[PDB]
DNA sequence: ATGGTTGGGTATAATGGGAGTCGTCTCGGATGCAG
DNA sequence: CTGCATCCGAGAGCTGAGGGAACCCAACCAT
């Protein structure tokens, strides 16, 4: 299929940023209706929760990565 | 620019890898007051003011020093976070 | 319902439209106890119904209801919730923040590339939590209160915490945003250097990429906050790091108008 | 220094009173000075008549009104926030048909605002005006179908709120059917409403082909004029019982009730004209002796027809042609809502008049005028049209007066604005101006009246043109509206004339607005003068021709906001409008008549006329304008100097000896310098400051009250508890700055104590504010004409002024268009100097000019340079003035003085001057061969001089264009704007930083930001600029905390704003949960919502 | 920007619309232009 | 604290509804005109959504901490945090059903 | 360097029977050129009393 | 209050109309009755010429403890 | 670097330029009072004709600024790329150039001066037209190019 | 002990209301027509 | 039972700074 830009973007899975977006009460309604749970997986709906977006210094593949010295790790090593 | 940024991208595959190790290791240096750096006394980053030089009070500019030194190992899962910090304490009280 | 400063009453609208709901509930319940006729009680049931429609949703089903003397509809939950001025888009993908100041800006010719202009006064109200402490680590005040008390008053500032503010903003970095932003460049990070007057000085090669003039316009100055913030804005977001354009892959921040012309 | 002036073409006529447009209008609606019986049917007196009488029985019947005088004069009414206006009394009879008594009574209704003599309002102590409104003409209209091409619809349009809309159109199917509040219902019942047989509609439309063939229809012909009526209103009111009486009320007022429905003298007109028929009143129909009889839709019906069959003699309206749009001024908007405050009159008496005792009433108690105050207390206070007056300087409220708006109740809306409503069309030549104009979201819908224009008693604007007969221009002029003068051939002003005969074979003219070449024979009009195309703003622009029309309108506009300078000078290079532009403004001060001055002061001015009688004009000093800005009028004469009638008295603000004086003349090079002119940036010399060059006066009003409260009244008083002396110096006895007190921020300037006993709640100086403390006025319960707000026992206001000097930071303008910040202060040794010594003062980029082609102000220069050396100023109208010889000569005798000067003192040729007149030989642009006198005389006549760089002393390697120039300082200062917060007040709901400057706010962060925020992939920073600088009450104070203690911030938390969400969501009934990774309840508020 | 390969974690989805959307302020004028643009 | 992963919405029972509200709104006053502090069963009854002040009933026999819970006998006002002010809700008890506007329209 | 005017108190008014308002005189004095005769001195108070 | 002011033409002041009422009634009593009867504004009354100042956007709160005096 | 009115260089080609079109004109009025053409050929060869006059006009001035004064102030911004467009310089010099009516349809007769000669009023006043519409199409297109940024970041930013 | 508050009563006859809006475009259901 | 084909109603249209209409009558509860 092929829909427009705003037609795609209100049939995402998050209803959180679809209902940010435009039509808000049908988006809401919906939501509602069907018990939607939104995974958190965009952008925006980190934004609207106050938490690290997953892009960036927030992204998986670089946010747990440690960092120590030569002596430190030579003393962990010894232990 | 910051000296070195090149070798610093160079050294590392992902850029926002080296922000969270440069931040990290700044954090490393405030909680214990500069105590715990790589650097030898003649390299240490110096501030000129009128009274005389003293040490540069922003930790970023040590950790970018000691990253650019390359003394330092940073990785995924090199060390548990509980015994990391109580080894970090035991060093560097 | 808060009392204004000039001791009169403000209400939202909300319990305006709550009274009605509980008016029409209290006199359904008194007809139901009377045993009134069916047409009494068929038009107290249609205007509950349409006081809980205006709650929920005013302006959708017939004329909107409005407070007397005024034509300006009432505004419900929803209209709250949606719109250009509603929470979500007014509150949550946008906020106002402290730490933060707006000014005209001023050509810089002999700044460097990486460095801004930035007026004594607004670095002293911007940074002054950590000029209070680095004025604690000197003898310039015994504690945090004194400090204050003696910075919060023009005329009672001296020479010594210029010199400490100057200590302060070492090798840190703020954000300078103009809007409308376009694309990220809008918004980039800049070394300040004190200077004096009330004009924030703008390096003339980023006049390019914040598509910024200097027939009266003006930006806004943040400040970072935490260790990730300031690496994040000197690694990531250094005006001198950031030389090509992410649209097209060409230089984007290079010599212009009179560069040109003198070479 | 003598005044030279261009130009050939002579003006018959002066420019008309530039502020007539809201005097002659309001004066028209008020007929104050019109002795009752001699008052026409204009204005509130028609509002009157057309309301009354008010039949129920009794009658209650309108006789005549007056207006008194108003209870406190202007000034009063300025310093105690009081309304100027009048009382308004209507005398009434009372008589009873079945009785005859007749109770005659005089009623006050309530006060109506006054205009003053300069043309403005004083509401509630504020200046305001009204601004006119352009709106489509009422009428009859004849549009093409935009869906199928061949067919017609015909429109009826009335005054806005004033009956509904009526749209006639031929439907596809063949029957005519009409359209009115949104019903389609064929039009051939109405017809036999009317009372129209088949055989009058068959003889009357029955040419036109198959229309009228489809217009019959026998089951509707056959119907009964009164079963038609009832017929019609199930079709229009479905439902409504079909009562006879309700019918004919029904139908008579939709089209036939002369109180609801009224086609205005312009809808009369518009259909006469339009129709070549006759009106009888203002109505479509007329309900005589139990008959409906028409008016206007069957020749609505034969126009139709004749259009659509493509009859000889029929058109289409353009429905944005000028003669079908009309302006309403400030007149006939008060008078509307005063026939609607008149209504509410009439229904409340109706009632009163029902309810009352019928035995013992009078006039008095039955009539409340409440409503009608209530009416006019929102026109004049809420209404978008009524906006404060701009007063920056006398220009400013005179470009306010003059300006007309697409907006406002009734008009258009800025978002759904297309295009055909903000182009200029051609029929504006001469009525509106094409160049000024608002340059945001604003463009094309607000607009000035053009400088010629008058707007006649129908709301068409109008234009003069000069007669010509047999090639003869003569001294007769005609104001013509746009319809009158698409019918004639009308010739350029320009064309060149011997005596008053047309000299030249070929003539430029215009036909319809189109241009056209013509022989003198056919020419039947002529233009008056250039200066009737466009406003009187752009009309102060000098060697306008040379201008992009994009650049005129940035300097009209830009004109409006410069400031008033204590030292202003009039331009050296004027068009000649300063003069009548001050005058009319009312901003200096003239004689009255021939007489001698006998007491001169800073305050006052004692005329002695040739009458015998002694005149004191008291001189308004150092008083606030709306925006700051300081307005002084400062005396001109002398002790025992004669006077004629209209000599000069005294000096207004920004002007210079009777001439507009906005900024200053200054000596200017076009080139660059160091950068530090980089992009529209301008560098300005010390010698600027030092002798108070562009320094302004700016007062400020801090205002404070003391109320009632239930722990005890406030008070203004000396002693307050916990600070000391130092900050008390300045106060009185009262608690009052003294007079002449310099205040710096955080200084007391009205001491108060609020019950806690008591604790610190005084009023203080802003930050970044502050100055010398110049009036305190204070107003107590009880004082004569004061009217506070219940509660409050009084209030204290403090005027305190500054001293602005020019500093970086600042926005300097020309009239061309040219702005710019100034980026850099240089030593006088530091700029560039003639060889004479003169240091320039302003250095202007010479990108500026190539891209946005302003080319007068390099004409400007040159005529500045010439006048520098010469001492002179010139006049140079727009589009008839200077032109390049005259400048060429002006600049020849000007480079004559200029080295005789220096070659009478014994000084040749400099190596220098050598080396710069080689390159420029280089160059090409002075002749080899010549002598270096005569090569420096080239450049000269070029505009160009030879200049000396001040850091090294070497000449610039080529010639640099310089002179004067007049540039003014913008109202745009970097003083009002520089702001910064770390911590403040925080909004009631979201828990957000305030917004603005006077609240001590923050900056917004919006969603382009964010997103910028996010490409750069720097998460953090978000999310510490979004909770811990925000909403999250927790994370910021240990934030602040810890950045005081020296630590580094903590980890933020869930933002106070998405809690709001959640307890909003759920008032929805809609249940909002956050949950972990294992699908379990996570409870985000602490257990405090819990049961 | 940096004329190497992409950093992995870059939110390319904001560049890429912040990057159509910039041209179309201004640079574009008005089927043809802008209108063409929204209509694709 | 478990960190937030995902947000659920659906639709509220009357149960829901009646166990989120702290007590039903019977009158439509919102303040006394004479004391400015709120109506007993009104809009702002501090019985219901909380205390105006931190740690202090609406008649004064509690003005200390540690009376956390406690309900005051005379006035019935939980001794806590004012901000609960800004969370706890109420609730209107319909005489008869009426629809949700937004799954009408 | 500094100006002391009887009965005025600010810069900002204007003085009865003087034509001229407080800021005028300012920029007037401004112009007035002073030679000291004596290279020791450091700073001199010149009076002026009139009446119109 | 309405009656004085068409009876003599012009707004009334407290006193006329306490006199008016007869025993029992001051200036200062109808003040306060004029003062309890007024009724609150809506938080959203539209501030300038463009829809998007509301009045309650201008209110702070002065009950919460700022971040200065919590620290 | 500076800007004088004497710097804007009008070649002397342009007049010849001006009366060949004078010439030209009076032919296509015989073509149209014998019959040979129409309204809507008389037109399109009115707008042909000025056309390729106003292409060559700036090719005239350009070789003439190339040719005789290689170092004006206006010539070395425009080759220099520093500031200026060919059309701006060839309104500058030569002429402004045919304009469109509101209706979007060109006029009859073309402003056949410069910015440095002086307009007269008629066509100041027709030019009014094209810069007005130029206004208000920024004015609309910024709103729209708002908006479709707004669009494309909401359905491309996760 | 005191004012301010709360509920109840008034008897010729009195019997379907009243305000009103117009220069926007685009998208997706809904209804009625020919095949 | 398809397919067209209007026909009507719903919901949007840049940022930021700054915007200012009765009287009486008698019982009853809080404090
Ligand atoms: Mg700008
Ligand atoms: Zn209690």
């Amino acid at each position: 299929l092929l829909m427009g830009v705003t037609k795609s973007a209100l049939s995402t899975k998050s209803w959180l940023s679809a209902a940010s977006f435009q039509n808000t009460t049908h988006v809401l309604t919906e939501a509602a209706i069907a018990g939607k749970k939104d995974e958190l997986i965009g952008l925006k709906e980190n934004v609207i929760l106050g938490r690290l977006i997953p892009a960036g210094t927030g992204s998986d593949f670089v946010r747990f990565t440690q960092v120590v010295d030569q002596k430190t790790l030579k003393a962990i090593e010894e232990a | 620019a910051e000296p070195g940024i090149d070798k610093l991208f160079g050294m590392v595959d992902s850029k926002y890898r080296l922000t969270v190790v440069v931040a990290k290791r700044a954090q490393q240096l405030l909680r214990h007051g500069f105590k715990n750096t790589v650097l030898e006394p003649e390299e240490r980053p110096k501030m000129q003011t009128l009274e005389g030089l003293f040490d540069d009070p922003n930790a970023v500019t040590w950790a970018m020093k000691e990253l650019l030194t390359g003394r330092l190992v940073f990785g995924e899962n090199l060390v548990p976070e509980d015994r990391l910090q109580k080894e970090m304490e035991r060093l560097y009280p | 319902m808060v009392q204004v400063d000039g001791g009169r009453f403000a209400t939202s609208d909300l319990n305006d439209l709550y009274r009605r709901l509980i008016n029409r509930n209290n006199r359904l319940k008194k007809l139901l106890a009377q045993g009134a006729p069916e047409i009494i009680i068929r038009n107290e049931k249609r205007m509950l119904q349409e006081a809980v429609d205006a709650l929920l949703d005013n302006g959708r089903r017939g004329a909107p209801v409005t407070n007397p003397g005024s034509d300006r509809p009432l505004r419900s939950l929803t209209d709250i919730l949606s719109g250009k001025q509603g929470r979500f888009r007014q509150n949550l993908l946008g906020k106002r923040v402290d730490y933060s100041g707006r000014s005209v800006i001023v050509v810089g010719p002999q700044l460097k590339l990486h460095q801004c202009g930035l007026p004594k006064r607004m670095a002293l109200e911007l940074f002054k939590p950590f000029l209070l402490k680095k004025m604690e680590e000197k003898g310039i005040a015994p504690n945090v209160k004194a400090a204050r008390r003696m910075l919060e008053r023009q005329r009672d500032i001296k020479d010594e915490v210029w010199d400490a503010l100057e200590e302060v903003i070492h090798g840190k970095v703020v954000l300078l945003n103009r809007a409308p932003t376009l694309h990220r460049l809008g918004i980039q990070a800049f070394q300040p250097v004190l200077v004096e007057g009330q004009s924030i000085q703008l390096h003339p090669l980023v006049c390019e990429a914040f598509n910024a003039d200097f027939d009266g316009d003006q930006m806004a100055v943040h400040v970072p906050l935490s260790s990730f913030a300031q690496a994040e804005a000197r690694i990531q977001m250094l005006s001198a790091h950031n030389l090509l354009s992410p649209a097209s892959g060409e230089p984007l921040a290079k010599p212009s108008r009179d560069i040109i012309l003198g070479l | 220094m003598e005044i030279k002036r261009f130009g050939r073409i002579r003006e018959v006529i002066p420019l008309p009173p530039l502020t007539e447009i809201q005097v002659e209008s309001y004066r028209r609606a008020l007929q104050a000075d019109v002795p009752p019986e001699k008052r026409e049917n204009v204005g509130i007196q028609a509002a009157f008549r057309e309301t009354f009488p008010i039949e129920e029985g009794l009658v209650l019947d309108f006789l005549e009104y007056r207006l008194g005088e108003p209870p406190f004069p202007q000034d009063e009414c300025r310093e105690k926030d009081l309304t100027y206006q009048a009382p308004l009394y209507a005398r009434l009879q009372l008589i009873h048909k079945d009785t005859g008594l007749i109770k005659e009574d005089e009623v006050f209704l309530g006060h109506i605002p006054l205009m003053t003599e300069d043309g403005s309002f004083i509401i509630n102590g504020a200046d305001r005006v009204i601004v006119s409104q352009i709106h489509r003409s009422p009428g009859v209209y004849f549009t093409p179908d935009p869906a199928r091409p061949g067919r017609y619809i015909a429109s009826i349009i009335p005054l806005p709120k004033r009956g509904p809309w009526i749209d006639l159109e031929v439907e596809p199917n063949g029957v005519v059917s009409m359209k009115v509040n949104k019903r389609k219902f064929p039009l051939v019942l109405l017809l036999r409403v009317l009372g129209y047989d088949q055989e009058t509609l068959a003889r009357e439309l029955g040419a036109y082909g198959e229309l009228v063939q489809g217009l019959m229809d026998e089951s509707v012909f056959a119907m009964r004029p009164e079963e038609a009526l009832i017929r019609l209103f199930t079709l229009l009111r479905p439902g409504d019982p079909p009562k006879r009486d309700k019918a004919v009320a029904y139908v008579y007022g939709l089209i036939a009730d002369p109180r609801r429905y009224d086609l205005g003298e312009a809808g009369r007109y518009k259909a006469e004209e339009k129709l070549g028929i006759r009106l009888s009143g203002r109505t479509l129909a007329r309900f005589e002796d139990g008959e409906f009889k028409d008016e206007v839709f069957l020749p609505t019906l034969r126009y139709l027809f004749a259009l659509t069959a493509g009859v000889p003699g029929h058109e289409v309206d353009d429905i944005d042609h000028l003669g079908n749009r009309r302006i309403r001024t400030v007149g006939e908007l008060m008078t509307d809502q005063f026939r609607v405050g008149l209504a509410r009159l009439a229904r409340g008496v109706r009632e009163r008049m029902l309810m009352g005792s019928e035995d013992s009433l009078t006039p008095a108690k039955l009539v409340n005028s409440r409503p009608l105050e209530a009416a006019i207390r929102e026109f004049f206070s809420r209404s978008q049209l009524s906006q404060f007056k701009d007063e920056t300087n006398p220009l400013s409220s005179l470009r306010h007066k003059r300006r007309i708006s697409a907006l406002g109740p009734g008009g258009l809306t800025r978002e759904r604005a297309g295009f055909d409503v903000r182009d200029v069309h051609r029929t504006h030549y001469g009525r509106i101006c094409p160049v000024e104009t608002p340059e945001g979201a604003n463009i094309g819908l607000i607009t000035s009246l053009a400088a010629y224009a008058r707007v006649d008693e129908l709301g068409f604007i109008r234009t003069p043109y000069r007669r010509v007969v047999g090639g003869v221009v003569t001294d007769e002029v005609v104001y013509m509206t746009a319809t009158e003068e698409d019918r004639y051939t009308i010739a350029q002003a320009n064309t060149p004339l011997e005596g008053n005969r047309i000299a030249a074979e070929r003539v430029v003219a215009r036909r319809k607005g189109e241009p056209v070449i013509v022989s003198p024979e056919e020419v039947e009009f002529m233009d008056v003068s250039p200066k009737q195309v466009f406003s009187v703003n752009t009309n102060l622009i000098p060697f306008l021709e040379h201008d992009d029309a994009n650049r005129a309108l940035m300097g009209s506009n830009m004109q409006t906001q410069a400031v008033p300078l204590i030292r202003a000078q009039a331009p050296v290079v004027m068009t000649g409008l300063e003069e009548r532009v001050v005058r009319d403004s009312l901003a200096a001060l003239y004689a009255e008549e021939d007489g001698e001055v006998a007491k001169v002061d800073g305050n006052r001015i004692v005329v002695r006329y040739e009458d015998g009688r002694l005149v004191e004009y008291p001189l308004r000093r150092f008083y606030r304008s709306n925006q700051g800005t300081a307005l002084d009028q400062r005396p001109r004469v002398v002790v025992g100097q004669r006077v004629r009638k209209g000599d000069l008295l005294a000096d207004g603000p920004a002007s210079e000896n009777g001439f507009l004086a906005l900024g200053q003349n200054v000596l200017v090079a076009i080139m660059p310098f160091d950068g530090y002119n980089f992009e529209d940036a301008i560098v300005i010399s010390e010698e600027l400051l030092k002798r108070d060059f562009y320094t302004s006066i700016h007062i400020e009003r801090y205002e404070i009250e003391a109320r009632d409260t239930k722990l005890g009244p406030e008070r203004i008083t000396r002693d307050i508890p916990h600070l000391s002396e130092a900050a008390l110096r300045d106060l009185d006895e009262e608690g009052v700055v003294r007079i002449g007190a310099e205040v710096k921020p955080g200084d007391i300037l009205v001491g108060r104590t609020s019950f806690k006993d008591v604790k610190d709640t005084s009023l203080r100086v802003p930050p970044g504010e502050g100055g010398i403390v110049v009036r305190t006025v204070r107003l107590r319960r009880g004082d004569p004409g004061v009217e506070l707000k219940p509660g409050v026992r009084e209030v204290v206001r403090v005027y305190v002024a500054q001293k602005r000097k020019l500093q970086v930071g600042d926005k300097l303008a020309n009239r061309h268009g040219n702005k710019g910040v100034v980026a850099k202060i240089l030593p006088v040794e530091d700029m560039p100097h003639l060889p004479d010594g003169t240091p320039v003062d302003v250095i202007l980029n010479p990108l500026g000019v190539p891209s946005r082609m302003n080319l007068g102000q390099i004409l400007e220069t040159h005529l500045g340079l010439a006048g520098y050396f010469l001492g002179q100023r010139y006049i140079s109208p727009i589009f008839d003035g200077a032109k390049e010889p005259e400048i060429k000569e002006l600049l020849a005798q000007a480079f004559e003085v200029y080295f005789g000067k220096r070659k009478g003192e014994g000084f040749g040729v400099d190596k220098r001057e050598v080396e710069v007149l080689r390159r420029a030989e280089k160059l090409g642009l002075v002749t080899p061969g010549k002598t270096p006198e005569e090569q420096l005389k080239e450049l000269f006549l070029q505009g160009k001089v030879v200049l000396y760089d001040g850091r090294t002393g070497e000449p610039i390697e080529g010639p640099i264009v310089v002179g004067q120039m007049f540039i003014m300082k913008l109202y745009h200062m970097v003083e009002d704007k520089m702001h910064a917060r770390s911590t403040g007040p925080y909004s009631l709901i979201t828990q957000q930083p305030l917004g603005g400057k006077a609240q001590f706010g923050g900056q917004r962060f919006g969603e382009m930001e964010v997103w910028a925020l996010e490409a750069y992939g720097a998460a953090h920073t978000l999310q510490e600029m979004l909770t811990l600088k925000s909403d999250d009450i927790e994370g910021r104070n240990a934030a602040y905390e810890a950045i005081i203690k020296g630590e580094d911030v903590p980890e933020p938390s869930v933002p106070e704003s998405f809690r709001v969400l959640v307890k909003e969501l759920q008032a929805l009934a809609l249940d909002v949960q956050t949950l972990d990774e294992k699908d379990n309840p996570v409870d985000i508020f602490e257990g405090l919502a819990s049961k | 920007s940096m004329a190497r390969p992409v950093s992995i974690g870059e939110a390319v989805g904001i560049v890429a619309a912040q990057s159509i959307g910039e041209p179309g302020t201004q640079l574009t004028m008005r089927t043809q232009g802008l209108p063409r643009v929204i209509e694709l | 604290k478990k960190e937030v992963r995902k947000v659920r919405i659906a639709l509220a029972s009357p149960e829901k509804i009646r166990s989120w509200s702290y007590g039903e709104v019977e009158k439509p006053e919102t303040i006394n005109y004479r004391t400015l502090k709120p109506e007993r069963d009104g809009l702002f009854d501090e019985r219901i959504f909380g205390p105006i002040k931190d740690y202090e009933c609406a008649c004064g026999k509690y003005k200390r901490q540690r009376f956390e819970g406690k309900v005051c006998e005379r006035c019935g006002v939980e001794v806590t945090k004012s901000i609960v002010r800004r969370y706890r809700m109420g609730h209107i008890e319909l005489a008869t059903p009426a629809a949700h506007i937004w799954f009408v329209k | 360097t500094s100006v002391y005017i009887e009965d005025v108190l600010h810069e900002f008014s204007t003085i009865p029977g003087v034509k001229e308002d407080v800021v005028e005189i300012i920029l007037n004095l401004k112009e007035l050129v002073v030679r000291f005769l004596n290279p020791s001195l450091q700073t001199v108070t010149l009076l002026l009393k009139a009446e119109g | 209050a309405r009656q004085l002011q068409q009876e003599l033409g012009r707004e009334p002041t407290y006193e006329e109309i306490a006199e008016a009422m007869g025993p029992g009634w001051d200036a200062k009593r109808v003040e306060e009755t004029l003062k309890i009867a007024q009724e609150p504004v809506s938080l959203e009354t539209p501030i300038g010429d463009e829809k998007d100042s509301f009045y309650g956007d201008f209110i702070p709160d002065e009950h919460l403890p700022s971040p200065v005096d919590a620290a | 670097i500076t800007i004088g009115i004497d710097d804007a260089v009008i070649p002397e080609e342009k007049k010849q330029y001006l009366e060949e079109a004078d010439r030209k004109l009076l032919q296509i009025e015989q073509a149209y009072e014998m019959g040979f053409l129409t309204d809507r050929e008389r037109y399109d060869q009115i707008l042909q004709l000025w056309t390729e006059t106003t292409e060559k006009v700036t090719q005239a001035v350009f070789k003439n600024f190339e040719e005789n004064y290689p170092f004006n102030p206006l010539y070395v911004m425009a080759q220099s790329g520093a500031r200026g467009n060919p059309q701006q310089i060839r309104q500058l010099c030569g002429l402004r150039g045919l304009m469109q009516k509101p209706s979007g349809e060109t006029f009859e007769v073309p402003v056949r001066s410069s910015f440095r000669e002086g307009l007269t009023v008629l066509e100041y006043f027709i030019s009014s037209h094209g810069a007005r519409k130029g206004g208000a199409d920024t004015a609309l297109r910024t709103a729209d190019s708002g908006y479709l940024t707004r669009k494309l970041v909401d359905v491309t930013h996760e």
